[PDB]
């Protein structure tokens, strides 16, 4: 129905034009999106690219006073970029630490960390506690260091 | 050409502060100039390196660290460190800062002072170079609050670009 073809070959140009062939397409919702996109790596390897590959990980920031609080955002700090930075890297920021959650970071304050665990020992899917330095350092690799180190 | 000041007590009249300005050119080495004040009557005094040098025979011990005890002492005014009580007679002109460390005293110095016949001059200059300081540190103050707004200013429009160029 669109511009491109069965039987012949097609080539960057071409996928272009029959791109721009095409008006618009808004009929799906973003989990939907997501899902597919996470689909396709599976069926395909596609979690070799420098970026996306923290896709199949939820992330979680302290930007909060309190702990699943939405009224006490701690805007105007180094964490709120770092958060934006891993939203950059297909990582999906949750603003509530649901069970679900797979990553969670934690700035140069640590007063919390014990209530993290205990959540964590809660929770029958255990999430690792990671520290701010990690993926900063991790973004010149542009690949999953081990958390390990920085348990 | 930089001095100081500081206020000390006096055992005598513990009740009443005095104040001490010191006042050297490049470094206490050379010498400095003193003077001792309380609103009424004031008295001066001068070191050269010899008087510091001749003190540091009679203690035997590093010069430098005498000049830093000396600088701590007359400058910083820290208390927590090892607090230590300045004594005067001024009939017999004798302001001598004794050293109480726990259970052991030490002599620190010894000094002589003259009665300036216009205490008038001194205290009026003390003053008039602090309100000197007061109105320059006002001034680089505001200038410092400027330069903070403009820095928060361009913190807000990198954060701004940062999230736009993501989102897009």
């Amino acid at each position: 129905c669109y511009g491109d073809s069965y039987f012949i070959d097609t080539d960057l140009n071409q996928l272009k034009e029959v791109f721009s062939g095409i008006k618009n397409s808004n009929e799906q919702t973003p989990e939907e999106m997501a899902s597919l996109i996470a689909d396709l790596e599976y069926r395909y390897s596609w979690d070799c690219s420098p970026l996306s590959m923290f896709r199949r990980h939820t992330v979680y920031l302290d930007s909060y006073a309190v702990i699943n609080d939405l009224s006490t955002k701690n805007e105007g700090t180094r964490l709120a970029i770092k958060a934006l930075e891993l939203r950059f890297h297909g990582a999906k920021v949750v603003s509530c630490l649901a069970e679900g959650v797979s990553h969670v970071i934690i700035g140069e304050d640590h007063s919390r960390v014990a209530d993290f665990k205990a959540f964590r020992r809660t929770f029958k899917r255990k999430f690792k506690i990671l520290k701010e330095s990690w993926v900063t350092d991790s973004i010149d690799k542009c690949e999953l260091q081990e958390e390990n180190q920085y348990l | 050409m930089e001095r100081k000041i500081s206020r000390i007590h006096l055992v005598s009249e513990p009740s009443i502060t005095h104040f001490l300005q010191v006042s050297w050119e490049k470094t206490l080495e050379s010498g400095f100039v003193i003077t001792l004040t309380d609103g009424h009557s004031a008295w001066t005094g001068t070191v050269s390196e010899s008087e510091i040098s001749q003190e540091a025979d009679d203690m035997a011990m590093e010069k430098g660290k005498y000049v830093g005890e000396l600088r701590k002492a007359l400058l910083s005014g820290a208390g927590p460190a090892d607090v230590y009580t300045f004594n005067f007679s001024k009939e017999s002109c004798y302001f001598f800062f004794e050293k109480n460390l726990k259970d052991v005293s030490f002599r620190l110095g010894s000094f002589n002072l003259e009665k300036v016949e216009n205490p008038a001059e001194v205290i009026r200059e003390l003053i008039c170079y602090c309100l000197d300081t007061i109105a320059e540190n006002q001034a680089k103050n505001e200038h410092l609050q400027k330069e903070n707004e403009r820095l928060l200013r361009d913190w807000n429009d990198v954060q701004g670009r940062f999230e736009k160029c993501v989102s897009a």
